């Protein structure tokens, strides 16, 4: 009894229906990724280098798809955009993880990156994104430190009073005082995570640096460990 | 500074103009209406169909094809009277956050984080949609665009600037600046010769397409604007900030009219928007519910309590027979 | 309006104190987090130290850590600051800065010259 | 300097045309009470006129 | 045959058949709820999971019939062409459920220990398939049964649908494939699957410990749960049919184990309580919605 034209047109939405869920199986299938870091956080090398390995001066947004084990990572990058982030990143409330780069060799901006860090931390939209924390650009830091010309205590007079950790294992062929004050670092990042993050937001810390060939994989870890608790409360495991 | 000293002076002087003029709080010559009865808007027909938030959406002038926008990079036109989809775009950039109807549906504009708008005709003769025209030259990230004409399209970015193009030649007609925040919401008067635009500094400033300067300002909300309207008369608009409040101001006046907050809302207005005869005001919130306030009385005439996540987008029809929300949970929700 | 209007300040011989008042008008001041932060010359701006809204929780910068206090005062919304044993590395113009939306702890107060719920600040010269 | 940009939109400011808001109150009322019959979200129209 | 009888049969086994209905019915529709809820989601579990509410519905459906046979003492009423049916829908549910939580067990595993790998399995369509597969493959490979008849009936006021104690050499391998195939298989494989599972989250250095421990709670009651309740069944199947396949026709160890098959194969139907609360009421998330459902 219906008109040709309202068939034609419930047959056009069920077209537009299953293209839709193809495009909804596309995009679960791959998983999306936000790059996001200081000036002297070096994103552009690393992008550089996850497109030369893993394969309109205008322009906002710069995505460099790069795929892992057969997984493809859609990772963007903020270009041409205002400093004021409160915003639009609230666009990013359903990326599976950000990845912020933060120099750990600049001690008077370390602690801008940390205030930024804690912000994204407590975001009222962010809470449910995993924070991957790269602490780029390890070299200079250890040169720093081997040279002994700059001091942590002018900007972090805790470290005066900082023990290594005696649980965690040293690198053999890493001078003591490099890797106290990556752990001094790391600890500060890690109880800024863990003050207000539990059940349902947790922060990874690795050491990594522009040179390094595998943060592909250290990311691929961290994305399967997410999914891995995603599922484990989206599959009633709890 | 002597500039600092001639700006502070007329600071001062507009703030006791303003005190003069405001002798008294407006409600106690509006309190002689009746109280408005009980309007219990019901859902008629949920949408499904979008993977991702919703984050713009406008009704055209036919009242039955809404454009809808998702941060997946999809826009899909859904036909109220049937919920059928009849054009669905896909565009190069996931993030797309603004959408708009043309008054004859001849073009729609869209944007999102970057600073290009995309244009595009759903009445080609193949049948497949093609990039029309993509505007270019923002520094900042589009944040609404209105229509009001075939030919213009006036478009607000993140760079605190606000700029009218022309199709034709696809270059920027006149440019709109002076906001220190970043632009959030736009709104056209009926004349299409005046629109409001609010931003993160707390203020709205009012501007004229053919004047190419600021006409007026509005200070008043306590946090960023996030939404603005324009009173059907066209001589008022509203504004929702984050401030969890919403304040009406006329354009001739230069004064705040009506102020609607509650202590029970301490989060803030994502959308607002008014009706045809502009008695209800509609405001979207954080709290996942879309609350209906009195314009000449503040009084809560309903609550629309079923949705499963943030309400981003609130629009009414131009005849008012039925309005459209959208939230994060990719659903959007038609009322009556 | 929002007006943030801020007090004080001067030139001090090293080893002195001096105490800032930062004073709000058009905004309810108990519902907003409150920092405090510095831009010396020829450098960005360096986040100092932070109020909640309830004042029951306090952050302060390492490099300032344990020496500068921050009080806030809710019966007049007058915000003090006090600065002890000045040095030269101190000489910057310290702003009051507010949180952008009120009920949340996270703040975006360090923005180059372009935030709104920043006062105009007071240069503090030693 | 910016400022004389920001000083000169203010004294336009001042050349705005008030008006008394007792005549806008009447005229926002007098709109309002015209227009309220044809709102169909103020006063429900018949479920059979209701296209939903 | 043989004089087999009990004052057990009548008291046991009815009560603990109304006791199953009474508390699966409330639960179990909630449970189908929640799986179609999922399935809207487009989540794969609950399609598994729909499966298994329906087959634990028809279940209990089946159940009253069974009531009535043991409200008075060992008879039935009902004609051949009945309990020719329900007698393999009974039989048969039973080891449709372990399938499914089998399935169940597999797609969890591959969601956990494989997370980002599998994408073609893990769909709705996927599952639908899988799961019409074991259904065919459960409606047609036990219906060996239906070859044949009932009502054997013998002295002692005695008839029976399936249960023909003088069993045949036919329905000792029957009885052999089943044991074997139906429940020690789908078992071990459930018992891999939540040990790979709890392999994985023990891996997982960003779990905390009290998810972990109640990870390892949940998966072990859901193990123990499946040997409570069908274990007592099957060894007794075992051994009635190693006995006859020894000594063929020789009805002397039913006598002994008379009440014990029966109760053993009443204690059977409480698994279609406990399975619907473990997978669906335990969870808070998906409690917490079926109560906002039911108080709306
Ligand atoms: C009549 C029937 C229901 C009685 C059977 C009782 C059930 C509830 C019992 C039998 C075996 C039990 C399990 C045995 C072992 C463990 C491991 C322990 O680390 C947590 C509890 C857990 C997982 C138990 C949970 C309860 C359990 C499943
Ligand atoms: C999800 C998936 O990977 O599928 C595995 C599952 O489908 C295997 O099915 P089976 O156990 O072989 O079915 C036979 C049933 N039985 C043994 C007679 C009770
Ligand atoms: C359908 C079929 O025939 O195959 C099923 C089988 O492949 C399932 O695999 P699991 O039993 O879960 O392996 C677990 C191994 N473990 C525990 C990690 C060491």
């Amino acid at each position: 009894t219906l008109s040709a034209e309202d068939k034609a047109a419930v047959e056009r939405s069920k077209m537009i229906e299953k293209q839709l869920q193809k495009d909804k199986q596309v995009y679960r299938r791959t998983l999306r990724l936000l790059l996001l870091g200081a000036d002297n956080s070096g994103k552009s090398t690393i992008v550089k280098q996850m497109r030369i390995y893993h394969v309109v001066k205008t322009s906002g947004i710069f995505e460099t798809k790069f795929q892992v084990d057969k997984v493809n990572f859609h990772m963007f990058d903020v270009g041409a955009q205002r400093d004021e982030r409160r915003k639009w990143i609230q666009c990013f409330n359903d990326v599976t993880a950000i990845i912020f780069v933060v120099d750990s060799s600049d001690y008077n901006r370390l602690q801008e990156a940390l205030n930024d860090f804690k912000s994204i931390w407590n975001n009222r939209w962010l809470r449910t994104i995993s924070v991957i924390l790269f602490l780029n650009k390890q070299d200079l830091l250890a040169e720093k430190v081997l040279a002994g010309k700059s001091k942590i205590e002018d900007y972090f007079p805790e470290f005066a009073r900082y023990t290594t950790p005696e649980d965690a294992t040293p690198e053999p062929g890493e001078d003591p005082r490099v890797t106290r004050a990556k752990y001094f670092i790391r600890k500060e990042f890690v109880d800024i995570s863990t003050a207000s993050g539990d059940g349902r937001h947790i922060c990874y810390p690795h050491f990594t640096c522009s040179v390094d060939t595998e943060n592909a994989r250290r990311i691929f870890n961290d994305c399967k460990d997410i999914i891995l608790q995603m599922n484990l409360r989206e599959y009633n495991l709890v | 500074d002597q500039l600092r000293q001639e700006a502070e002076q007329l600071k001062n002087q507009i703030r006791d103009a303003r005190k003069a003029c405001a002798d008294a709080t407006l409600s106690q010559i509006t309190n002689n209406i009746d109280p408005v009865g009980r309007i219990q808007m019901r859902t008629r027909r949920t949408l499904r169909g979008h993977l991702a938030k919703i984050y713009a959406m406008h009704w055209g002038t036919d009242s039955r094809l809404l454009v809808s926008a998702s941060q997946d990079g999809k826009l899909i036109i859904w036909d109220s009277y049937t919920t059928n989809k009849v054009h669905a775009i896909p565009l190069r950039s996931s993030w797309v956050m603004t959408c708009a109807y043309a008054p004859s549906g001849n073009y729609v504009a869209c944007g999102g984080l970057d600073n290009i708008c995309s244009i595009y005709n759903l009445k080609t003769r193949e049948g497949n949609v093609r990039v029309s025209r993509e505007l270019a030259g923002h520094t900042g990230y589009l944040s609404c665009c209105r229509f009001l004409d075939d030919n213009q399209i006036v478009t607000s970015s993140g760079d605190t600037t606000c700029a009218l193009w022309d199709i034709e030649t696809g270059q920027q007609t006149t440019t709109f600046t002076g906001h220190t925040g970043d632009v959030m919401s736009l709104s056209l008067a009926p004349d299409t010769r005046l629109f409001v635009s609010g931003a993160c500094d707390a203020s709205a400033k009012l501007w004229d397409v053919r004047e190419g300067m600021c006409r007026q300002t509005f200070t008043g909300h306590e946090s960023d604007i996030n939404a603005i309207c324009f009173f059907p008369n066209g001589n008022a608009f509203a504004t929702g900030s984050d401030d969890a409040t919403c304040r009406l101001f006329d354009l001739r006046a230069d004064q705040e009219l009506m102020t609607y907050s509650h202590d029970n809302i301490i989060c803030g207005i994502t959308s607002v928007s008014f009706s045809k005869s502009g008695r209800l005001l509609l405001a979207g919130y954080d709290d996942f519910n879309c609350n209906v306030w009195d314009a000449l009385k503040a009084d809560r005439a309903g609550v629309l309590a079923g949705h499963d996540n943030r309400v981003s987008c609130l629009g009414v029809t131009d005849d008012g027979m039925a309005v459209a929300t959208g939230s994060w949970d990719s659903f959007l929700k038609i009322w009556n | 309006q929002v007006q943030l209007q801020e007090s004080g300040g001067g030139l001090v011989q090293p080893g002195g104190s001096l105490r800032l008042s930062c004073a709000a008008s058009g905004f309810t001041f108990s519902n907003y987090k409150m920092n405090w932060v510095r831009q010396a010359p020829g450098k960005g701006l360096e986040w100092v130290s932070d109020i909640s809204q309830s004042g029951a929780s306090i952050s302060y910068t390492g490099s300032v850590k344990g020496r500068f206090t921050i009080s806030r005062d809710n019966a007049k919304n007058t915000l003090y600051l006090q600065m002890n044993s000045l040095k030269p590395e101190d000489t910057a113009v310290y702003y009051c800065a507010r949180c952008p939306a009120p009920f949340t702890r996270d703040c975006f107060d360090v923005t180059s010259t372009t935030y709104a719920y920043r006062g105009q600040g007071t240069q503090v010269t030693v | 300097a910016q400022a004389r940009k920001l000083v000169e939109q203010l004294k336009m400011e001042a050349n705005i045309d008030r008006i008394k808001v007792s005549k806008a109150a009447a005229d926002l009322m007098a709109y309002c009470e015209a227009h309220a019959k044809e709102d169909p979200l103020l006063t429900p129209v018949p479920a059979s006129e209701n296209p939903f | 045959g043989c004089h087999v009888d009990s004052r057990v049969d009548h008291l046991f086994p009815p009560s603990l058949y109304i006791f199953v209905i009474g508390v699966g019915l409330p639960t179990n529709c909630l449970a189908l709820w929640a799986a179609y809820r999922q399935v809207q989601q487009r989540n794969e579990l609950g399609v598994y999971l729909m499966n298994l509410s329906i087959a634990d519905l028809l279940y209990i459906c089946t159940l009253p019939l069974w009531v009535d046979y043991f409200l008075h003492h060992d008879n039935w009423i009902h004609g051949p062409g009945s309990c020719k049916l329900f007698g393999f829908i009974f039989y048969t549910n039973i080891y449709i459920s372990i399938a499914f939580l089998c399935c169940i067990s597999v797609d969890r595993y591959l969601a956990v220990a494989h997370p980002l790998r599998f994408a073609r399995l893990r769909r709705v369509k996927t599952a639908v398939a899988v799961s019409s597969v074991v259904w065919a493959t459960e409606l047609g490979a036990n219906s060996a049964p239906l070859f044949h008849d009932e009502l054997f009936r013998d002295r002692y006021n005695h008839t029976f649908c399936f249960e023909k104690f003088p069993m045949e050499g036919w329905v000792a391998w029957m009885n052999l494939y089943r044991v074997f195939v139906g429940f020690l298989f789908p078992w071990a494989l459930m018992l891999l699957s939540y040990r790979g599972i709890l392999r994985a989250v023990r891996g997982s250095v960003s779990t905390e410990r009290q998810e972990k421990a109640k990870i390892k709670r949940l998966a072990l009651s859901l193990i123990a749960i499946v040997l409570v309740c069908f274990a007592p069944y099957h060894v007794l199947l075992l051994s009635r049919s190693a006995i006859y396949l020894g000594r063929p026709w020789d009805c002397g160890f039913e006598e002994r184990v008379f009440s014990a098959y029966h109760s053993s194969l009443a204690f059977t139907s409480l698994n279609c309580v406990a399975d619907p609360i473990l997978y669906c009421l335990v969870n808070e998330g998906a409690r917490s919605d079926v109560a906002k459902a039911l108080h709306n």
